[PDB]
RNA sequence: UAGUGGUGCUAGCAUGCUGGUCACUGUUCUGGGCGCACGCGCGCUACACUGACGGAGCCAGCGAGUCUAACCUUGGCCGAGAGGUCUUGGUAAUCUUGUGAAACUCCGUCGUGCUGGGGAUAGAGCAUUGUAAUUAUUGCUCUUCAACGAGGAAUUCCUAGUAAGCGCAAGUCAUCAGCUUGCGUUGAUUACGUCCCUGCCCUGUAC
């Protein structure tokens, strides 16, 4: 039909999916528009993945993402990481593995946790 | 001593010459240096501020932070 | 196009609280400053006057962004912690007869009606009116 | 630059920040230099960060923690008390209007400060028990973790039944040692220790 | 014009205190008894008890004494239903710890457990 | 006045506890002059100690 | 018995966006008892501004439930609250239940005063379980406002999603925990060593 991904990040117990599409730069958590995120403090922890790379990238394609449980904070991780997962899956699908690789250097030049979840898991008693 | 905690007149003078000579306002640093309760200090800021006298850079409710300019 | 989902939340409560005071047709219990709103609660609402719409307003748009909801679930809401003196902390659910009169109050005027599966649901008349509210709370900026 | 037009418009102030990170987009970490070579190694402030909540792991090799950038060392020291426990958040905030307060209080760029009053204050020698002393050496990471303790503690002794807030004590702290005044609590207990270790050297 | 000390029902209060908290210096007005009264004598919630002039102060100590009459809704009283008649009453001022110290006298006078335990204590 | 010093060799723990690291050390300023001295805190070859005193050396 | 997207119907906004309503991944009865000059020990709540109070924002996981009859309870109505009343779903990945939890975030009031910190002790009244609440099970409302300024000598637990903060569920159970176990949320500092102390395990002469 048109061209679309599913990804989905993970952090502790949140796990936000994440669906891309062809269109028009837009972004929305929830539906509601991603400047609203909060708290306001980890607001720019949400930017990193459209600064790190710059905004032109986006222009072409529609982000919505939902984020289901968690917690306040762990929910924040898990957006970002679905965020930047679902942005290199469409280059690698609708442009190529030398723009896909571009993009994974400016990531994991910065932080691994864009693509890698820690893995950390509680203690098992 | 208690501090003062309804405006005088002389002190509201007071006031209005003397707050421009320092650089860094705040609550505190008001009712440090002048003898005046913290609920005077809260309203001070704003009509001082609206007045135009003092220039803001940031404010969070618990904190805010207006200097000379 | 604006949805009411496009506006900060408390400054869109803000906004419509200070309006829906204005419009009048709003009916108080007259009760009100004498209730706690939650019996963990200490002292009453500070805001005396004006408290009422502004949960009037937080009622209408939470329903506004759902499918519908009861009397029970707006308890469990609002509610918190009361202290127990020198026992630990516990949840406690809010007052009750507050809000049943302002879910009553919000039909009389046509924002919310009263839905299959029990319940209420948004009025295309409340999505129509709330929607005009938040294009002017974005403008006004 | 252009204004990259967007259906979600992000803010003109955000877009401007996407030619050079700052911290809390604020303050650059460039020209910010280490005065003593004895510490460059350890006074990590070279990767620049939006802001001073890296969820990172360090616990798992024993130097490894020297690769955690300054800032974020700090808001750590602050939620200390049991208390105080896990509100990193609210010690994010401290530190934003910190760092605010010392662009008025001087005027130079405020983690230049933050650097000075670190290096300035890690003590160079130590004593320990035989019973008696011994003077003995004080390795430069040592020297870094004993400068982040007493600032704090300086700061909260302070704070405590205080007029001033948190943020209005910190921030008198780090310019008090930035200086050499010894009005600091922090520079304060410096001295004692190195002249007690002299007497017994 | 200001007041710094203002005395009332034999007790002092000081101007200097919010004037919903002031009045809690008087026993039996506790905070939420003293809120209330206020309201209801539309005074100014914000002003300093200092503030305040004459005819002021009158009203409000009428309305602490006479509560019934602007429709509190008497489960607000803490004298419900009384022993000798049913009326209910809020006590006030040295009247408190009279009624208080001479309903564990008439307990006593009874030979109640309560009393005596109370009274075999001291 | 303060004399750098780069950590050349770590000879090992010392001290009731262990609490203490002997180690080998070379003047920075000027190359040999080699001396041996106690570390308190955790320390590696590179580190630079600051010997604010240089005419002295510890026991062994 | 789960999720996403499309398709049909449909509401609002604007000329697409957010919502409601096919495909894929011995026996027995009545009443009482189980009190406090003091010593020892495991806990709960605090001494405030990194706070208290008011309004607004809004996020989990592990449990548990009735035909034996009566468990977990949605929605409507009444009342300041506790609570009451009329209907309903679930023998359960299907319903309670997104268990909308607390800490937390934002906007105001308070201003360093045992103060709006702290809530013991005590007075009046209204409810709920039970055959029965007096020496008092628990809940709600008003009033009374004690010690306590971070605590001598001694002493306990602990190396990463761990300590500590915060709350929930089960257990017992007519009612009744400040207890026990389990679960989730927020989330550090300091080692990565030694035989100094304590304790354990190996191989003859001043004792």
């Amino acid at each position: 039909a048109v061209p679309s991904v599913q990804t989905f990040g993970k952090k502790k117990s949140a796990t936000a999916v994440a669906h891309v599409k062809a269109g028009k730069g837009l972004i929305k958590v929830n539906g509601s528009p991603i400047t609203l995120v909060e708290p306001e403090i980890l607001r720019f922890k949400v930017y990193e993945p459209l600064l790190l790379v710059g905004l032109d990238k986006f222009s072409n394609i529609d982000i919505r993402v939902r984020v289901t449980g968690g917690g306040h904070v762990s929910q924040v991780y898990a957006i970002r990481q679905a965020i930047a997962k679902g942005l290199v899956a469409y280059h690698q699908k609708y442009v190529d593995e030398q723009s896909k690789n571009e993009l994974k250097k400016a990531f994991t030049s910065y932080d691994r946790t864009l693509l890698i979840a820690d893995s950390r898991r509680p203690e098992p008693k | 001593a208690q501090h003062a905690v309804i405006l005088d007149q002389e002190k509201y003078d007071r006031i209005l010459k003397e707050v421009p000579t320092y650089r860094y306002v705040s609550v505190s640093v008001l009712v440090d240096r002048l003898k005046i309760g913290g609920s005077l200090a809260r309203i001070a800021l704003r009509h001082l501020e609206k007045e135009g006298i003092i220039k803001p850079i940031s404010k969070h409710s618990k904190q805010a932070i207006y200097t000379r300019a | 196009g604006v949805s009411v989902r496009d506006v900060a939340a408390q400054d869109f409560i803000n906004a419509y609280a200070s309006f829906l005071q204005r419009q009048g047709k709003l009916e108080v219990p007259g009760y009100v400053d004498i209730v706690k709103t939650s019996s963990g609660n200490e002292m009453p609402p500070q805001d005396a006057e004006g408290w009422f719409y502004k949960r009037a307003a937080s009622v209408a748009r939470h329903i506004y962004m759902r499918k519908q909801v009861g009397v029970g679930k707006l308890n469990k809401l609002y509610g918190g912690a009361k202290s127990r003196g020198v026992r630990p902390y516990k949840h406690i659910d809010a007052s009750g007869s507050i809000n049943r009169k302002v879910l009553q109050a919000l039909e009389k005027i046509g924002i919310v009606e009263i839905s299959p599966k029990g319940g209420r649901r948004i009025s295309e008349n409340g999505q129509r009116d709330l929607d005009r509210i938040a294009a002017q709370t974005l403008e006004e900026d | 630059f252009t204004p990259v037009v967007l259906a979600t418009p992000i803010p003109e102030e955000v877009q401007q920040a996407q030619t050079e990170i700052k911290l809390f987009n604020k303050w650059s970490f460039e020209e910010v230099e280490v005065k003593d070579a004895s510490l460059v190694d350890y006074v990590q402030v070279r990767q620049p960060i939006f802001v001073a909540h890296t969820a990172g792991r360090y616990a798992n090799k024993r130097f490894r923690k020297a690769q955690c950038p300054i800032i974020e060392r700090l808001t750590n020291s602050l939620m200390m008390n049991g208390r105080n426990n896990g509100k990193k958040l609210k010690a994010v905030r401290i530190i934003k209007h910190t760092l605010d307060i010392i662009n008025v209080l001087t005027d130079q760029n405020p983690i230049q400060v933050v650097v000075d009053a670190i290096t300035n204050t890690g003590p160079r020698e130590d004593t320990t028990r035989v019973a008696r002393r011994q003077a003995v050496d004080v390795s430069p990471l040592r020297r870094v973790n004993q400068a982040i303790a007493l600032l704090t503690i300086g700061a909260r002794e302070a704070a405590f039944r205080n007029i001033k807030t948190i943020a209005e004590t910190l921030a008198e702290e780090l310019i008090n040692a930035a200086k050499g005044s010894s009005t600091s609590y922090a520079i304060k207990k410096k001295d004692e220790l190195e002249r007690v270790a002299k007497s017994n050297r | 014009s200001f007041q710094h000390i203002l005395r009332l029902l034999n007790t002092n209060v000081d101007g200097n205190i919010k004037i919903v908290y002031a009045l809690t210096t008087i026993k039996g007005v506790g905070r939420r008894y003293s809120n209330l009264v206020c309201k209801k004598a539309d005074v100014d919630l914000h002003k300093r008890a200092g503030e305040l002039t004459q005819e002021e102060l009158e009203r409000i100590v009428q309305i602490m004494q006479n509560p019934t009459h602007y429709k509190i809704p008497a489960w607000f009283l803490n004298r419900q239903n009384d022993i000798t008649d049913g009326k209910d009453y809020h006590t006030l001022a040295n009247n408190v710890e009279s009624k208080l110290r001479d309903d564990l006298e008439r307990l006593k006078k009874i030979r109640a457990h309560r009393g005596i335990r109370h009274f075999w204590g001291l | 006045p303060v004399t750098l010093a780069k950590v050349i060799k770590v000879l090992g723990r010392t001290g009731s506890r262990g609490g203490v690291t002997q180690v080998r050390v070379e003047f920075l300023e000027d190359t040999s002059r080699t001396i041996v001295r106690n570390v308190k805190g955790p320390v590696r070859e590179n580190d630079i100690l600051v010997l604010m005193e240089s005419e002295r050396e510890a026991r062994r």
